[PDB]
């Protein structure tokens, strides 16, 4: 059955080819393909408050 | 593969693709440079896919945010946002991927059935579901009028298609 | 001189009146303004490479 | 001075202060406008991406030679150092609204930025036209007469700290001038 856990995986896209690397030593190795990086893992989705009082004050609004 | 073990212990530990594992990752999946800029045009947009069909679902429908409705108060409202974006990022992993199962498994496995023991409004829901589609079809598409994505030109018309089946899913599984 | 860690104040708000609490315990003392708090510290303000991309294809539309 | 937040500024270590109860009356009672002060200040954190976005983004399509070689925001990597900057003065200006003074900005952001962007061979004009438009982005977001998104407050007047808002902005103006 379905996790209850409000977790969903979330992924994020490198692609550093310009040669601008952020601060973080590399994680995995790029040999054969520099600059590119796909991360996922599983985070919890959390509330937010502000995105929700901005719907109910701004939904009417496209 | 080296997904599945961050999924499966679901702990904030994540995978990094890149390399050879990233050539290797990018031939178990077709068009893989194209999908993986498809998944871009929907994680670069998150939040306001998710932002955008949640306010559409109540503009066209504003008992939602009234006394006794679907999102009327903040805690509902940011449970629904909540929802929408897991439901998004269970779609997107499924893009990258390349299947439904953990979408299948993880997320819609017992969803119908548990809106329906909440009161959770099914006409909304499927609406939220179906803003999301549209929206991410456009970006994918690259169609969309305000917020664009840089790519070599070329067709993704097949991966557009497989994102929609992928919305098909959770449409199917709350219907 | 100025400083040059590219930290700013970050100001978090919170009204809470409506009753709907975060998972942490309050970190003040409420007495007199319920539901309301005012938070700031200082944190470097990341470089983001995905909005930098966003300026560069999107500028021309308002 | 309001002095509440002078701890954690001047430690610039991640730690916050968590204004309330008593010592939120007395804050709000201090400053001038207290509640409507915060409204104020809300009105600029909760768009701040939006804010910084729209200036740096108005600075180049009135001027996309910005982005051409030889241009001030050409290459990814100037281009967010552009937005992190955008995003750093319009915080230090949030901060000058919500404690009511600019002794940070100016002591903090601002003191020799001027020289730095000079020796950096940073645009003043684009500068001076970022600076601008989240100006007057901001006066509308306080005003709340932004046309797409804005922010449920009690109907009142805020002329005043919209005023005092712009004032910031033009300590940055004078600054950078
Ligand atoms: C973050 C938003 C978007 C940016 C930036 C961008 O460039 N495109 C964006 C969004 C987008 N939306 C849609 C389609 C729809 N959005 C809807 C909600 C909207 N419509 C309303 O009436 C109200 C309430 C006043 C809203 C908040 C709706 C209903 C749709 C159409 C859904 C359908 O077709 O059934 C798209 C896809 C189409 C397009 O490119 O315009 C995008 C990209
Ligand atoms: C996140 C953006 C905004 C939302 C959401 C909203 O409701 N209002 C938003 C922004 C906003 N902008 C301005 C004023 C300006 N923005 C400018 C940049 C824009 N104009 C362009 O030509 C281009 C490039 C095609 C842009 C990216 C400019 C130039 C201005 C005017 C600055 C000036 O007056 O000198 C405001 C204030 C005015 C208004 O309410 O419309 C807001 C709120
Ligand atoms: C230069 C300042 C530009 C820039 C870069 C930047 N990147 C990051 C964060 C990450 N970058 C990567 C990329 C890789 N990691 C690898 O192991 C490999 C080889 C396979 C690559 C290509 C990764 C994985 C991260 C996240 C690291 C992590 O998970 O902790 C940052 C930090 C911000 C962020 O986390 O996204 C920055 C600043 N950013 C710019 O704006 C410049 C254009
Ligand atoms: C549909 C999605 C739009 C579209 C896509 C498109 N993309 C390419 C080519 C490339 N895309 C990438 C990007 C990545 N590869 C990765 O592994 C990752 C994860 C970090 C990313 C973001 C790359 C590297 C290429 C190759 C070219 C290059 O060096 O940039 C094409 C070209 C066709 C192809 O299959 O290569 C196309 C068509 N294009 C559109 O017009 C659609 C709206
Ligand atoms: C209910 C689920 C709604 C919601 C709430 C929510 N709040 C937070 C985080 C914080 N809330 C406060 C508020 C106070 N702390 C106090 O001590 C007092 C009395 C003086 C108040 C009013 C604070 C300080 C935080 C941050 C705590 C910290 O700094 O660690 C969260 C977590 C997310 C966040 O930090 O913003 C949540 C989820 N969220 C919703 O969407 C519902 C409407
Ligand atoms: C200009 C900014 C817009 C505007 C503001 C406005 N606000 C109020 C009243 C209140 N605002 C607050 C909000 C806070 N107090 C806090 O301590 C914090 C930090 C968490 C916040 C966000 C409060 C508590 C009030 C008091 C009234 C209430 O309890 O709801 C007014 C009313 C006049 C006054 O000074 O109180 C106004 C005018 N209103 C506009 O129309 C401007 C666009
Ligand atoms: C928004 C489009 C609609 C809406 C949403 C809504 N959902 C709930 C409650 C829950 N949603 C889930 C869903 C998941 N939890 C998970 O862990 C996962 C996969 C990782 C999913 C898909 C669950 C488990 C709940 C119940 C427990 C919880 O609250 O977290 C609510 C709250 C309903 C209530 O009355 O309490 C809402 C509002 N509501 C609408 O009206 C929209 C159509
Ligand atoms: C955007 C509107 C304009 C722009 C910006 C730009 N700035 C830099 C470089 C720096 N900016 C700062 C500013 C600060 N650092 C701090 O720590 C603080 C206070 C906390 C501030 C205000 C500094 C110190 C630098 C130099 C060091 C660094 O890069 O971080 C750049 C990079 C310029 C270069 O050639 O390397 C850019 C692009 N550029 C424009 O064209 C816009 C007008």
């Amino acid at each position: 059955k379905m996790a209850t856990d409000s977790k969903a995986p979330l992924i994020e896209l490198f692609d550093e080819r310009d040669g601008c690397k952020g601060p973080a030593a590399n994680k995995a190795s790029d040999v054969g393909e520099p600059g590119l990086c796909v991360k996922v893992s599983m985070q919890k989705v959390a509330m937010n408050a502000a995105a929700a009082k901005s719907v109910a004050t701004n939904y009417m609004r496209k | 593969d080296a997904f599945s073990k961050v999924i499966t212990s679901a702990d904030g530990k994540a995978a990094y693709v890149g390399g050879a594992d990233l050539q290797a990752l990018k031939k178990f999946v077709s068009d893989g440079n194209k999908r993986m800029d498809a998944v871009n045009a929907i994680v670069s947009n998150a939040s306001c896919i998710v932002s955008d069909a949640v306010s559409g679902m109540v503009c066209e429908n504003p008992a939602l945010i009234a006394p006794n409705g679907g999102v009327y108060s903040n805690r509902k409202m940011a449970a629904c946002l909540r929802d929408a974006e897991i439901i998004l990022r269970y779609v997107s992993y499924s893009l990258l991927s390349g299947d439904s199962s953990v979408l299948e498994d993880r997320c819609l496995n017992g969803l119908k059935e548990t809106y329906a023991s909440l009161g959770v409004p099914a006409a909304g829901n499927a609406r939220a579901v179906a803003i999301m589609k549209a929206t991410v079809n456009g970006f994918i598409n690259n169609t969309a009028q305000q917020k664009k994505l840089s790519t070599p030109a070329g067709d993704c018309s097949a991966l557009a298609s497989e994102a929609g089946g992928y919305f098909d899913k959770v449409s199917s599984a709350l219907a």
